[PDB]
RNA sequence: GUGCUCGCUUCGGCAGCACAUAUACUAAAAUUGGAACGAUACAGAGAAGAUUAGCAUGGCCCCUGCGCAAGGAUGACACAUUCGUGAAGCGUU
RNA sequence: GGCCUCCGAACGGUAAGAGCCUAGCAUGUAGAACUGGUUACCU
């Protein structure tokens, strides 16, 4: 009873009519009979279903139609990129069948609210993807399918046609193939993988211009800010050389015992920190 | 190579398998096909084939001495440990088990460790020969008094 | 769980569909609450305005023609009556070209 | 609000069960010869 | 469950004859620690009942 | 997940207990006799 | 949409009020990959020398069958010589 | 004083298979991208 759900699956509307059948649907991916709900997110929206069985969910820690993470709506093979590949699960057949029977006793053992082993790595992240997370709700995804007879230039229910008339994309895009279990897996997933060359260009960790250098070049400082504020901020990372300060072009100079934590005061630092509600950049040199 | 050798691995590893649902147990079947995947230095299968033979008859000795030793062999120390305890954990008298794991520990230097375990098998009051032990274990090093005690 | 009157329920869905702005529910927001749960521009606006209710003002009503009496064949129209108002060229354009693309892939 | 979804009384079973999968897998502990007899 | 059936029934018994010997025997004779001449002990049952019937 | 399949043996079957009664032998009798 | 306001008040319009309150696996489509016991081709029935009757046993094998019946090739599947290393533990000279 | 049964269907026979090639059969899915930063002092 109740599904999983995506905050933006569920609809931008906070009263909702959702519908229940007992043995639905066999899930495309354990293959079972499962409870399956459906429900209207919204005006325009399509009638979404859940896709897959509640149990490979928490397996994996993601929506039920969406089959993207809870906490990051990220589609798995990038949290996985993120993390832990090592999870992993049978895809073949009977091992699959088996694997989820046994899972499915484990997880009936369980508090019942945590994904089963992968919530012990779960909490410990950070790492890129929250900053490649989406922030908002996306609706452009709960759209009503291209009509297809429109498509061809005939549709003739008009006005009427609940349908989207538009243009659909081009099949050339590799974006385009989409399989459900593949997406499951996270093998060859184009999205993840456009998500993963969007990951690299984050301007960075690749730092080190020359030898030793601890001093940052820190633009955007100021007038409100202080030093103590610096301070306070930097004393977690170690024993400080100094710090140089220029109010005139609002720039600060820092430096580090070592390297390292002139890296790492970058990586933390690194268009996430912010401190008198006023963002701190930073710069090598 | 590349497809070659792939091609050999699914005609033995299939016949393990089939050797296996056949006769179920006689885990000679389960050690062979244990066996051949070590050598091939694809562990991780080693390991589910030794749970799963442990599955069918957790109470054959020479299965536990095989899946340790295998650990062991490829420097899986904490692997090994994990083993070690369990094995001695379900089987208690079985006392291969017990003079295996603290072989082990002194091998590793780990003398504290080696004694703990010790004070674990004296728990069951076993056979004059593992007290035997237990005392000549303290008397490589001088501990005398630990000895007498 | 929760056992609220299922006619009120009706009152807020549909209020919220229909003009964006519906009283919010919660418990435990503040532990006391004050506030509407819409895009509120029609809130403000519309003072709340039931889907039951009467509205207060009526606007921009559209034209379906008609005829009624049954005694003519082919002529009667009853509640089936098609909206005398409503009977891309551009667009029609690049969903072909995708069409097209599509099937050169299918090759 | 859950609604329950209306079964049609004349649906036949709808998907199928037949399919066998091998029986899963720890052991309490036990607690538990001569030459001339051997 | 299949149900016991004349055409099932001789060989039924002598099926329940051997299970029961078997685990009978082996839960009560042993200390072979290894396999105890199970096929053998077996082969010894089918053999005296042949000689029996040949008197 | 369970068949919708039936059998003839299955079918309802003389779905009353018969108690024992007083004459027949409860074991309130039996607790008392000697 | 229907009716009613001794509504404005003519018979046009407008206003107020009452009644009436949320359908739909939306596609008339598009795509996506397991099975026919077809022919063809190769080959060709367990048990012992052969020819054959069969009940069974076991299940990541099914099928026919309402069936806890019975069938499907017994359904198929089931392949006498003569010792010594290496390490560890225990007792002894 | 009487005295008039039944009544038909199913398999157990045409191989068991392995392979290759070619309609057939189910799905009516889920999902489809993203921006904005400073240098300055003694020998
Ligand atoms: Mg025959
Ligand atoms: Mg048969
Ligand atoms: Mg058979
Ligand atoms: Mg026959
Ligand atoms: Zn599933
Ligand atoms: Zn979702
Ligand atoms: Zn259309």
């Amino acid at each position: 009873d109740f599904p999983i759900l995506c905050q933006t699956c569920l609809g931008e509307n906070p009263y909702i009519r959702m519908t229940k059948e007992k043995y639905g649907k066999e899930c495309k991916i354990c293959a079972r009979p499962f409870t399956v709900f459906r429900w209207c997110p919204g005006v325009r929206m399509r009638f979404k279903k859940t896709e897959v069985c509640q149990t490979c969910s928490k397996l994996k820690n993601v929506c039920q139609t969406c089959l993207l993470d809870l906490e990051y709506g990220l589609p798995i093979q990038v949290r996985d990129a993120g993390l832990s590949f090592k999870d992993d699960m049978p895809k073949s057949d009977v091992n699959k069948e088996y694997y989820t029977q046994n899972m499915e006793r484990e997880i009936s053992n369980s508090d019942g609210t945590r994904p089963v082993g992968m919530l012990g790595k779960a909490t410990s992240t950070s790492d890129m993807l929250l900053k490649l997370a989406r922030t908002t709700p996306y609706y452009k995804r709960n759209r009503p399918h291209i009509c297809s007879f429109w498509v061809k230039g005939e549709c003739k229910r008009g006005e009427e046609c609940p349908y989207r008339h538009e243009k659909p994309t081009d099949p050339d895009d590799p974006l385009a193939d989409q399989n459900i279990k593949d997406r499951y897996y996270g093998i060859n997933d184009p999205v993840a993988d456009k998500l993963l060359k969007r990951a690299s260009t984050m301007p960075r960790l690749d730092p080190p211009e020359d030898k030793t250098i601890t001093t940052l070049y820190v633009g955007g400082l100021g007038d409100t800010i202080t030093e103590t504020d610096l301070r306070n901020h930097f004393y977690q990372f170690g024993e400080i050389r100094t710090i140089t300060v220029v109010q005139r072009q609002q720039c600060a100079f820092i430096q580090f015992a070592t390297r390292q934590a002139a890296e790492v005061a970058a990586e933390k630092s690194f268009n996430k920190l912010i401190v008198n509600g006023r963002r701190l950049n930073v710069k090598w040199g | 190579d590349e497809e070659e050798l792939n091609d050999y691995k699914l005609r033995k590893r299939k016949t393990f398998e089939d050797n296996i649902r056949k006769n179920r147990t006689v885990i000679s079947n389960w050690i062979k096909y244990a066996q051949w995947e070590e050598s091939l230095k694809e562990i991780q299968r080693a390991r589910s084939i030794y749970e799963r033979a442990l599955d069918v008859d957790y109470r054959n000795i020479t299965l536990w001495l095989k899946y340790a030793e295998m650990e062991m062999k490829n420097r899986q120390v904490n692997h090994a440990r994990n083993i070690w305890d369990r094995a001695i954990t379900t089987l208690p008298r079985v006392n291969q088990f017990w003079y295996k794991y603290t072989y082990m520990e002194e091998m590793l230097g780990n003398v504290a460790g080696a004694r703990q375990v010790f004070e674990r098998w004296m728990e069951w009051q076993p056979e004059e020969q593992a007290w035997h032990s237990y005392i000549n274990f303290e008397l490589r090093y001088k501990e005398v008094d630990r000895a007498r005690t | 769980p929760a056992h609220i009157n299922d006619f009120m329920f009706e009152q807020q869905r549909r209020t919220f569909a229909t003009y964006g702005y519906a009283l919010d529910p919660s418990l435990d927001n503040h532990q006391v609450s004050a506030k509407y749960i819409g895009s509120v521009e029609e809130a403000e606006k519309n003072q709340g305005l039931t889907v039951f209710e009467t509205g207060q003002k009526k606007t921009e009503k559209r034209k379906k023609f008609k005829e009624n009496d049954a005694s003519n064949i082919d002529g009667f129209l009853g509640p089936w009556a098609k909206y005398v108002d409503e009977k891309s060229e551009e667009e029609q354009k690049e969903l072909d070209e995708i069409t097209a693309k599509r099937q050169k892939k299918g090759k | 609000r859950m609604v329950e979804m209306q079964k049609d009384p004349m649906e036949p079973p709808r998907f199928k069960i037949n399919k066998k999968i091998p029986r899963g897998p720890p052991p309490a502990p036990v607690m538990h010869m001569t030459v001339k007899e051997q | 469950a299949k149900t016991v059936t004349k055409q099932r029934v001789e060989s039924h018994f002598d099926l329940e004859l051997r299970a029961a010997v078997m685990h009978d025997i082996l839960d009560m004779m042993p200390e072979g620690i290894k396999q105890n001449k199970a096929r053998t002990i077996l082969q010894h049952l089918s053999e005296a009942w042949r000689c029996w019937k040949a008197n | 997940q369970l068949s919708k399949q039936y059998s003839s043996r299955d079918l309802p079957s003389h779905t009353k207990i018969k108690y024992r009664q007083t004459t027949q032998d409860a074991p309130e009798e039996v607790r008392n006799r000697d």
